[PDB]
C-alpha cells in the first residue's frame, strides 16, 4: 500500500452529488423518530451541519408533539388530537410555545453550535417570519394555518452561512400565539425560500405501492400520481396531510419534495448524497 | 381595424420606430420578450453563443393600425428590422374591434 | 387661531435631543415594574417602536424572575433565591429556559411588532450571542455568567432596522443552559454592541442621596462616586448588584449608563428626550 | 413628580412617523413663509425635523419679492404678464445673482446652522433641471422645464443631505431661464417620485365658497379640481397652482398639498396633524 | 513663447474621447500589423492608450503566418482548405503551442512593459469560449464557435485590465481546436455587446471598384454588404470576413471596422481621425 | 436494508472539512501526478473536489520531462547544470510554448470537464510573477521571482475559480525567464498567504533514515529541518525542495507539505486524512 | 528628561488629554495598540467578553517631561484614566536626552 | 529596570507570546510597524516579492522586565521568533524606571 | 547608543529615509500615530483645515544609532522633513543598552 483508511476514495465519489446541489437550498423537517431518539438525533445534526459546511443551506423546521405531551401531563393538562392537529385552547397554547419556542428550538440550535454550526433559532412570531391565521377547521381552539411567509429575515443570515432552526409556531395580527402544523411551515418556508429541496423526516420508509409490501417502496411520483393515490386509497393516514404538503409546496415553486425514512442513521446524506431509496421524492409533473 | 405584433431583435427598435413614424403612425406599445423559432432543425447566434431550442432576450412590439395600411406597414417593418440572420422574429396580425383615448374618449 | 392641537410646536422641540442621540444604540433593560403593568408595558414598546422609528437603535435586554415564579408553582417546583440569583437546579432550569425565550421573550417580540416595529426575538445561545460559564457563585446550581458576546449575529439586523429582544439565558460550550442575570447581559451586550446608552428600567427613582429622602436624586455620579457609595452603605440592596453592572459596563466603553424609574409611563422617553429626572446617570470618569 | 409631558404627545406622533417614514418629500419656500422671520425660521426647523427623522426633504424656492429689492437697485422696474415676470437680458441677470447667489445661500445658510446638512442648487448644476424657452411668447427669457434629470441629486438625498433648489435653469446653449417655482417643485417631485409635493401659500387652501373663509375643502382629486376652474370658484392664481398639482401628480406623485404657509410650523401641522392648513390633491 | 503646441491638436480629440467614452472595443490584431515591427509596437502603443483613456479595448489574436514557422521546424508541410487550415492531432499540438503559448504572451508582454496590464487567454480559460467541429467536413480539428462565456473577464475589463485572447478552444471533451481568429473576434464582440468590432487586414477596406484604388466604401449596412458578395464585388477572403462582420453585426454590435493595419496606428485613425482606413459595417 | 454507506464515511470527513474551511491551499503538480494518467486524472479531481466544498486551490505547475520530448523535436539537447536547465534563447522558446501552451492548457481543459473552473496563467500574465536573471551566473535564461503581484487572481478565486498557473515569468523589459516550478508555488503562496504550501514529489517525503523506507519524519519546523541539510540526512533535489517550504514559511505560509504524489489521491489523503504521505514543515 | 508612557484604555483618551493640558502639557501622540497585563487568574473584560492571555485593544499615550513633573502628572493621569477595573492599563518612564522641534530647531537637554 | 522591544515576524507573534508567558511574563503590548534592516544589499522577501529599501510590515513587541531577566528573556525571544532568513527582526533594550498600574497603584521606583 | 525617534509629516518620510539611507543607515521602523504640540496657543493645518488641541495623522520614525552619529543624524533629518509650518514634529533621543538582530544573533 502502504496506509490504511480511504475513505478518501469514497469521498471523492460524492463529488458529483456534491456539485449537484452545490450552492441549494434545503429545508429539512426534523420530527419524531429522528427526534427521539439520541443516535439518530446526533446523526442528523452532524448532517446538517456537513451541508451547511459544504456549501448548501440548511434550514431546520421543527415541532414536537412528543416533546409537548411530557410537559402536559405535567402542568395536570391532558393531550388530545382532532384528526390531525392537536386541540390546543388558551392554557395548552401557552405550552406548546414554551416547549417548541423554548425547550426544543434551543437544544436544536445549541446541538449544531456544539458540532461546529452556527444555529440562529427562531419561531414565526420572530419578524413575522411567519405569520398565522385560524385555522380552517372549526372548533379545535388556537389551531393556525400560515397566512404569510416573509424571509427579509432569514436569507440575510443564510447568506452569511448560518443554520435558521425555525419552531413552528406563529402570531396573528393582533399577537395571540397559533399551534401550526410542522410539516406546513416546512413546505410554506421552502416555497417561500424557493428551495430545492422539502425533506420531511418521517417515520415510514416512503410511499408504498402497497401497505403490506414493506419493499413496494416507490421512488419518484409526481403531482397527478400522488393525487391519485389519495384517491385510490393507497395513500392513507397521515402520509395524506403530508404528500398534500409535498404538493402544495412543489406547486408554489419548490423543485423537489422527498418523504423520508427519518428511523435511519443519517437519512439525511443518504437522501442527497447517495442513490440508495430511503423515501419517495415527488416532484413538479 | 387590425393589430400588428412585431417581434423583433432588440437592437432594431430605434430602426423600426423612426421608419413607423416616418411613415405615420402614432400609438407604439414595446415589451420585453423572449423567444424563438428553429428551422427545419437550425441553430440562432444570440450573443457569440449558439442556441437550438433555448428563449432568446427579443422584444414585442404593438401597433394598431386601419385595414388599408396593413400591407405596406409590415413592408415597413420588415425592411428595417432584417439583417437577414436567423432568428430576426416574425409578424402577427390580428382583428381589433374598438380603440379607446383615456385622455380624451375618442372611440375607432 | 385657526386650529387646535399643537403639539406641532412640543414635537419641534424635540429636535436638539432627535439630533443628539441619532443614529445611536439604546441598550434598554425591560423588566419588572414596566413589565407586570399593562399601562406600562404597552408604554415601553410604543417607546421602543419610536426610537426604533426615528432611527437610533434599540435593543430590548429582558428577564422576568416573577414570570418564572408563576410557572414553577404549577409544576409543583419552589421558588428561592441566593442573595441575588435564582437557585436553579437542572428541573428549574429547564422552567426558565421554557417562560424567558418561550413565553416572555415572544410576547415583547409580539407586541413590538403589533405596534409596527419588526422585532426579532433572541436568547444568548442564538448563534453564540451569549456564551455561558458557571457563575463564581458556588452551590447555586445553573446560574450563569457572560463568558463572551458575539454581536455578528445581531448587528447584521439592527442595520437593518429590526429590533432585537435578547432573553438573559445562554448555553456554555458543551449545550447546558444557564440562567444568568439580566442586568449583567444587558450591561454585556451593551458593550459588546458598544452602545451610547445602557438603560435600566427598575422599581426605583434612581439613586438617593439619602434613602429616607426620596427628592434626594442624584442626576449624575461618575465611576469612582459610584465606587463610594457602596463603600459608605447609602448604595446599598439589590442596588448594588445593578450599579456594579453599569461600572462593568461603562468600563468597557459605554458612553453613559441609566437607572430609571421603570415605574412610570413612557420612562425611557423622558429620559431620551426630556431633562426631566426619573434616574440616576453613571458617566465614566 | 414632574413637569413637562412634551413625552406623551411625542408617542401620539408615532403613527404619522411610521406614516411617513423614508418618504420624499418636495415643499416649495415661498412668500409668507420666507418673509416673515418668525415663520421663516420655523419652515427651517420643520424641514430639518423631517430629515433627522428618516424623511427625505427638498426645498424648492423662488422669490419674487426678493428680487423686486435689487431690480430697483439698479434702476429697473418690475414688470409682470399675467403671473410671470417680463425677463429680458438685463433683468435676467439679477433674477440669477438673488435666486441662486443671495437667497439660496440663505436657506441653506438656515438649515445648516439649523443642524441640518444643506446642499444648495440651481437648475444648471449637474443638468439637474434644463430649460426651454417657456410657451408664452414674448415675455423674454421666461422659462419651461424641459427635463429633469436627478442622478445629481439622489445620491445627496441618500446621504441624509438636505436639496435646497432655485428655480433657475440654463438651456443646451448655457443661457439662463426665470422658471416659475411652483413647477419646477412639481417636476423635481414628478422626477424623484414623491410622496407628498407641498406648495407653502398666502392662502387657507382651495375654499369653495370665497366668500366664507370655513369652506375650505380638506381632500380633492383631479376631476374636482379640473371641474373648477371650470365653475370659476379656483380663479387668480391658484389656477397654475392647482395646474401645477394636477400635472405633477399625474406624472406619480401621490399627494399635492396647497397649505397656509402663512402659520408657524405650517408643515409639522400638514404632516403629523389631523388639523386643516389646506388643500389635498391625490391623484386618487 | 514656445514650441510644440501639441495642445492645440489634443484638444482637438476632446470630442471623439467623449463620443466613445466608457466603451469597448473588440480589435483583431493580424498579419501586417502582426510581423511588421514598426506597426506591432505601435498598435500596443494605440491599445494601451485606449484603455487609459477609459475605453474597454480587448485583442483578439491568430497567426497563421507564425505557426507556418514552427511546424517547418518539426517537420510538417502547411496546407489550406480555402480559408480554414487543415490541421490534424499532430499539427494542432503546434496551433496551440504557437498561439497560445508563444504569440499570446508577446502581446501580453509587450502592453505591460508597454504601461497597460495584459491579462491573456485562449478559449478554454474558464469556458471562454467553447468549441465545437466547424460544420466544414474533413478539415480535422479546425473549430466554430458554440458558446461565448464572459464571466470570466468581464470582471478583469471592469478593473482596467487589457484581455488578450488566443483563438484556440476546447470541446465539451477536452480536445483543443483551431478556430478562426476572426469569427472569435466576432463572437467575443457579440457577447460582450461591443461598440466596435475592428478587424486589422492587408487591405485598404472594401473597394467599390477592385480595379481602381481608391474607391473604398466608408460605409454599408447589411443588406448593402450582403448584396456585394452576390455581385463578386466582394471575393476572395474579404467573403468570410465581410461575413463575420454581419454575423457579428447582427448580434448587437453597433459596429464592425475592417481597416487597413497595413499603415501605422492603425487603431486611432479610426477611432479619433474622419480619415478613411476602412469600411465601416453597421448597423442599419 | 440498503448498501453504501459512502455516508458514514463521509460524516467523518467534516472536522477536517471544517478544519480547512475557506482556507487557500498552493499544490504544485508535478512529475510523477503528472506523467500517469490514472493519477493525474485523480488530482484534478481532488482540485476540483477541493474547490467545490469551499477551500481555494491554486495550481502551479512545471513540466521537465514535457518540455524534454519537444525539444527533441526541433533537433535540441536536454542540458540540466545542478537542478536547473541550461536555456538559452532557442530553448527558452519551447519551454515558453510547452509550459504555457500545451501543457497549461490540458490541465485547465481537465479541470473544466471534471466540472471546475480553471483560469489558466503564467507569471507573465497582468504582471502575476515578475521575473529576474537568477543569480547562478551562465545557465541562460533562468529565472526567479523577482515580485509577485495578486490582484490579478484574488478576483477569481473569490469568484470560486481555479488558477491553475506555469512557471513561466517575464522581465521588466518582456524576456521570457524559465523559473524553478517549486519556488514559484512557494512564492504564489506567500503572496496568497496561503494555510498550505503542497509539494507533489516522488518521494515518500522526508525520511530520517535513507536507508530505512519507514523513518517518514512526520512534522518538522525550521531549525529542526535547517539542521539537516547540515547532517547530510536531507540531500539530493529534496534540498532546494526543503529550502523552497523554508524560505516559503517563513513569508507567512502556515504549512508547507512534501507528500509522495506518486499516490492515488495523494492530495486527499494529506487534507483530510491522519494517513502519512509526507513530511509537514511549519514556522511553528 | 523623561519620556512618560501611559497604555490607556480607549475611551478614556480625551479625559487624559484634557486633564493634561489642564496641567499644562504641550507634546502629546497616541497611538494605536494591542495589550494584556492581567492578574492570574482573572480575566478581563472587553466588548462584553472574557478574555485571558489574548491581545486587547488600548493606546498607547507617549509624553515627554521635564524631571520635576514626572510625580504629579503620574497623579494627574491615574486619576483619569482609572475605572478600577481589571485592565485599565500600565504607565512607564524613561529617560530623554534630547528634544529638537523640527520647524525651528529648539534643542532642549538642561541644565 | 529594562524595556524590551521586540520588532518580529508578523505570524511569530503567538509563539513568541506563547513563550514568554510560559517563561512567566505578566505584562504586554503589541503595534502594527512597518520596518527595514538592509542586508548588505540583499533582499528580504514579503508576500512572495523581493525589496531592498522599502518599508515591510512587521510587529513591535513591548515588554519592561526586571534586570536580572533580560539575558535569558533574550534568549527565549530569539528561539521562538527565528526563521533565520532574511528579516527575522531586531531587538532593542532601554532603561526604565517607573511602572505604575492604573487600577491600582502599585509603583516600582 | 541612542535610540532616534522622530515624529514627522506623513508625506516626508520617503524624503527622510532617503536622506538616512544616504547618511548610511541600516535598520528603521515606522508606526502610525497620531500627535499635537502648538505653541504658546496656536493653531496647526491639516487637511486644509485648523486645529488647536485635537490629534492629527503623523509618523513616528525609530532608528538606533551610535553616539557619535547622533548630532549629524539628527542634522540630516531635520533638514529633510522640515516645511517650517506649524506641526513638522518632534525629534527624541533616548539611551539603548543592547541590540540583537534575530535572524543571526549579533548584540552591539
Ligand atoms: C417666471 C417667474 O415668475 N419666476 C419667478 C421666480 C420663482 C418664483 O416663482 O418665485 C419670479 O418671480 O421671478
Ligand atoms: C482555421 C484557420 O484558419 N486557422 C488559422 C488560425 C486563425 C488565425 O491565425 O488567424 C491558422 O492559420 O491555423
Ligand atoms: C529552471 C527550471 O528547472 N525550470 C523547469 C520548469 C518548471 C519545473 O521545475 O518543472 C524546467 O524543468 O524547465
Amino acid at each position: 500500500e502502504a496506509g490504511a483508511a480511504d475513505r478518501v476514495r469514497i469521498l471523492s465519489e460524492a463529488l458529483p452529488y456534491l456539485q449537484q446541489f452545490a450552492g441549494r437550498t434545503v429545508v429539512v423537517k426534523y420530527g419524531g423518530a429522528a427526534m427521539k431518539q439520541e443516535e439518530l438525533k446526533e446523526a442528523v445534526m452532524r448532517d446538517i451541519v456537513f451541508l451547511a459546511c459544504v456549501g448548501m443551506r440548511p434550514v431546520v423546521v421543527h415541532g414536537g408533539g412528543p416533546e409537548i405531551n411530557a410537559w402536559l401531563g405535567r402542568v395536570g393538562i391532558e393531550p388530545q388530537f382532532h384528526n390531525g392537529l392537536r386541540v390546543t385552547d388558551a392554557d395548552t397554547m401557552e405550552v406548546v410555545e414554551m416547549v417548541l419556542v423554548g425547550r426544543v428550538n434551543k437544544d436544536i440550535v445549541s446541538r449544531i453550535n456544539t458540532t461546529g454550526g452556527r444555529a440562529v433559532g427562531f419561531c414565526g412570531t420572530d419578524g413575522r417570519l411567519v405569520l398565522a391565521r385560524p385555522h380552517d377547521q372549526e372548533g379545535i381552539g388556537f389551531v393556525g394555518e400560515v397566512n404569510s411567509v416573509n424571509s427579509e429575515v432569514i436569507e440575510p443570515l443564510l447568506e452569511r452561512g448560518y443554520i435558521p432552526v425555525i419552531s413552528s409556531v406563529a402570531a396573528d395580527e393582533n399577537g395571540q400565539s397559533f399551534n401550526i402544523n410542522a410539516d406546513t411551515v416546512a413546505g410554506e418556508i421552502a416555497a417561500a425560500l424557493n428551495a430545492e429541496k422539502l425533506i420531511l423526516l418521517t417515520d415510514t420508509r416512503g410511499i408504498l405501492e402497497d401497505p403490506k409490501r414493506p419493499e413496494s417502496l416507490i421512488p419518484r411520483l409526481n403531482i397527478p400520481q400522488s393525487r391519485e393515490l389519495i384517491a385510490q386509497g393507497i395513500v392513507g393516514g397521515g402520509m395524506i396531510p403530508k404528500v398534500d404538503c409535498c404538493i402544495r409546496s412543489l406547486a408554489q415553486g419548490v423543485r423537489a419534495a422527498h418523504i423520508i425514512d427519518g428511523r435511519i442513521p443519517h437519512a439525511l446524506l443518504l437522501e442527497i448524497f447517495t442513490d440508495a431509496g430511503i423515501g419517495t421524492m415527488i416532484v413538479g409533473s | 381595424m387590425k393589430k400588428i405584433e412585431a417581434i423583433i431583435r432588440p437592437f432594431k427598435l430605434d430602426e423600426v420606430k423612426i421608419a413607423l413614424v416616418n411613415a405615420g403612425i402614432v400609438g407604439m406599445t414595446v415589451s420585453e420578450v423572449r423567444g424563438f423559432g428553429r428551422q427545419k432543425g437550425q441553430t440562432e447566434r444570440y450573443r457569440g453563443s449558439e442556441y437550438t431550442v433555448e428563449f432568446l432576450q427579443k422584444l414585442k412590439l404593438e401597433i394598431v393600425v386601419e385595414d388599408a395600411q396593413v400591407d405596406t406597414v409590415i413592408d415597413k417593418i420588415v425592411a428595417a428590422a432584417r439583417t437577414g440572420e436567423i432568428g430576426d422574429g416574425k409578424i402577427f396580425v390580428s382583428p381589433v374591434d374598438q380603440t379607446i383615448r383615456i385622455r380624451t374618449g375618442e372611440k375607432n
